[PDB]
Formats: C-alpha cells, structure tokens, sequence
DNA sequence: TGCCATCAGAAAACGCGTCAGCGCCGCTCTGAGGCAATAAACAGAATCAGGC
DNA sequence: GCCTGATTCTGTTTATTGCCTCAGAGCGGCGCTGACGCGTTTTCTGATGGCA
C-alpha cells in the first residue's frame, strides 16, 4: 500500500494496484484531496504486516502497525492522527521507518538537518508502551529528515539542497545513548539543507530529482570516499529550470518509481527511459508538472 | 426479530470495519461462548459417590 | 492522452592545467557517562458480587 | 457450592531528574594533491504530424 500525509495530519493509505505506470513525460492524476490550505508533506510505500516508527518534532519515537491506519478511497481526505497517537499540541511526525522484525544487534542510523549523525542499538526499541521515548536531544530548529537500518560496518551518503554529495566510513560515527545529541558529518554552507540519506549495498544505480522533474542516472562506482565533516562534490548541475534537489534513492534495473507534487498529481513509471550520465551533468524532464506545483516525494517500487 | 419461525438476532457493522473481528471479539467477551463444569455425584446404596 | 517518421539544436565526453580544500601535526575544553534518588506505569495476586 | 467477570492492592520495571569528571571532539597552521574550467564530436532529446 501507499501511505500519504498531510501538514495538519491526515493519514491515509490505498491498494498499490489501483494506479498504472505511464510513459515518461506523462501529467498524472490525482490521489487526494487537499483542504482550502494544506499541501502534503511525505509519501510511503510499506506492505500492511510491517512495524512502523514514528519520530516526532521533539524527539519522541512511537511504535505502530501499518493496518491499524485508517482506509479511505482517492476522494477522501482521511482522519486526524491525533487520535492514533497520544501527541502534543503542536507536535507532528516527520520520519517513519518500516522494519520487518526485530533481530541481531544491527544499529539505527539517524540524521538530521544542519548536518548531525548519530547511532544507536536498535536492541533498545524493542518494546515501547503508549508514551514515546526521548530518542535525540535536538537542538533550536533542527528536524530529523531520515533514518535507516545498517550492518557494523557499510557505507552512508548525505545530499544537500544545493548538489553537493558526501561518503565516508560508518566506522567514524561510535555508538551513543538515547540521550545524546551527535557529532558533524558534512560541512554546510550558508542557507542549505540536508534532503536525503542513502546507504549504498552492492551494485547498483544511483537516481535523483529535482523540484521541477527533472532527474538522471549515474553509477555508484564514480562517486569518491573521503572522511566525514567535509565538503561534498557537484552531486547535479542546479542551474535554473531544474530548481533545488528534493532526494535522491538507489534504484537498480527493472524497478518501478513514484513521484508526487504538493497537491496529489501521482505518477509511476519505469527506470529503463532514464539514461546513464556523468556526475556534473543536467538530466532530463520526469514530471509535466504545471505552474506553482513543486515535487516533494520520491519512492522506490520492486516486483 | 424472533418470530414464530425461530430465533433471529441482527447486529450490523459499521462500514469501515471487519465482521469476522467483531464476531471474534463478541465470543471472547459475551456470553456467545460459555463453560459447563461436569461433576457426577449420586446416591448409591444411600451413600454419595 | 498513447503508438509510428522526422528532424535540427544542442547536452555531453576528453586530454590538459591549476589552486581550494584535504590530511596531518599541535593544543584546549565542553558533553557523554557513571552514579544515585523519584516517580510513575505494568503486571500479577487477592477479593467480591452474581447466577444457577 | 462452583465458576466467572470486575475492582482493589502490591511488588517489580522503566523513564527522568541532578553532579562531576575526563577523554574524545573540535580549532588553527601548512603541502599538496585531486576536482573542476576548456571544443570538438554524436547521439540523443525535444518538437511536429498521421491521428488513435
């Protein structure tokens, strides 16, 4: 299924099997509706038996089951959230994190924004009751973006906003307590954030997009590894019609992507049209999309 | 609606959940679902047994 | 809104050239972590009506 | 007298709050290197039309 939020809060997940992959430059339709100001936040595509984390605006993680969300049609707009989850009154939910099970004693990665990591056992989220757990001791303005599971020793990459790529050895970061707040891992500069958070396993090709639909593809052999708190390389030429970056995800051959702006206009195609360039090179169109419209989703999709 | 066919009892669902849920949780709580404890004492010869 | 020519215009590699950020030394210091005390929840007993 | 559901204790487990460290993380100066500008190929990506 396809799980959707809103600003204010509205979850909502639909069967994966009503849409249909078009061609390239196709316009798409619409999934939802959107209230008279509103515009939605993420997108998640999960099978229904799976664990989902929640990590709030203040550093509080919550456990739940994907079937228990509501279910609606396109034409509904879905329930509050507020009534799942014992939140606070401005608090929201900016991560989840599908896990199948919990076994081993591999570690969560986390990053923020303004460039933190930290690393923590998953061992301690085995169980949570109704009230959450002080997961990040996070500092002013500064929001998780996102999380992921990872081995004892793999590979992470970090994108900013402005096209600028950074690897480096996990062997750096050390394992923390909960409470904690994390060291540096890229070296920003003036008015940029981070967007996405990729660890690389085996072969495979690297996809990113734009605000506009615009994207490409590359090889995960050409990008170099340095060590951490350092500037990045030139990840896509911004320029003008592409806009900012909005994420990046490694997508091999014979899979399937979904893209969605502001207000609905889904749409899934394939990954064979996009051809394969270098590093500092601008892509090609994606999305049709119309005038004061911004893409601000991005899934992968197996079979 | 028990007539004088038989006995006939409705509950209707709502329409955004499961019938098979509710009935589970229905034979879990009421009193659909009950015990019986057997224990076989009687006189024999004037004596219990 | 989707399949076939048919384009021209132009995005993009590639062998050179350089200087702007990396590693690597020194040093200084602020935040995880150990330790202890409180206060809630959680789950298991223990008791009490109710119906034959 | 027997079995069950509902309410009330009671010991255990877990999250949160202070204090004080040191040891790991961060900052400043220096050589030297990889990563980013240059035109010609080139294929390849959009635009146009048969409408379907």
């Amino acid at each position: 299924v396809v799980v959707t939020l809103s600003h204010q809060g509205y979850v909502k997940y639909q069967p994966l099997s009503e849409y249909e992959a078009q061609r390239r430059g196709g316009k798409g339709k619409s999934a939802a509706r959107i209230k008279e100001e509103d515009f939605i936040d993420r997108l998640l595509v999960a099978n229904t038996h799976d664990h989902i984390l929640c990590f709030s605006s203040r550093g509080r993680v919550y456990s739940m089951k994907v079937y228990q969300l509501p279910e609606a049609t396109r034409g509904a707009r879905g329930r509050p959230i507020v009534n799942l989850l014992p939140l606070e009154q401005d608090e929201r939910i900016t991560a989840i994190l599908p896990v199948t099970e919990f076994e081993e004693g591999v570690k969560v990665f986390m990053a923020t924004a303004n460039g933190t990591v930290k690393k923590t056992v998953l061992t301690e989220f085995n169980r949570l009751r109704t009230a959450g757990k002080v997961a990040i001791k996070l500092v002013d303005g500064d929001e998780l973006i996102g999380v992921d599971l990872t081995s004892g020793e793999d590979e992470v990459m970090l994108f900013s906003a402005e096209g600028k790529v950074v690897r480096f050895k996990e062997s750096s970061v050390r394992a923390m307590g909960c409470n904690t707040t994390g060291v540096r891992g890229i070296r920003l500069g003036e008015g940029d954030k981070v967007v996405s958070l990729i660890v690389p396993r085996g072969d495979g090709a690297i996809l990113t997009a734009t605000q506009n639909g615009y994207g490409k593809r590359t090889a995960v052999a050409e990008y170099p590894t340095k060590s951490r708190a350092t500037k990045g390389v030139i990840s896509i030429k911004v320029t003008e019609r592409n806009g900012l970056v909005v994420g990046a995800v490694q997508v091999d051959d014979c899979d399937q992507i979904m893209m969605i702006t502001d207000a609905g206009t889904l749409v899934r195609t394939r990954v064979s049209e996009i051809s394969i360039v270098g590093r500092n090179t601008q892509g090609v169109i994606l999305i049709r999309t119309a005038e004061d419209e911004n893409v601000v989703g991005l899934q992968r999709v197996a079979e | 609606e028990s007539d004088k066919d038989g006995m006939r009892i409705v509950i209707e669902v709502k329409r955004d959940a499961v019938g098979e849920v509710v009935l589970n949780n229905l034979y879990s709580q009421t009193q659909l679902q009950v015990s019986f404890g057997i224990n076989m004492v009687a006189l024999h010869h004037g004596q219990p047994k």
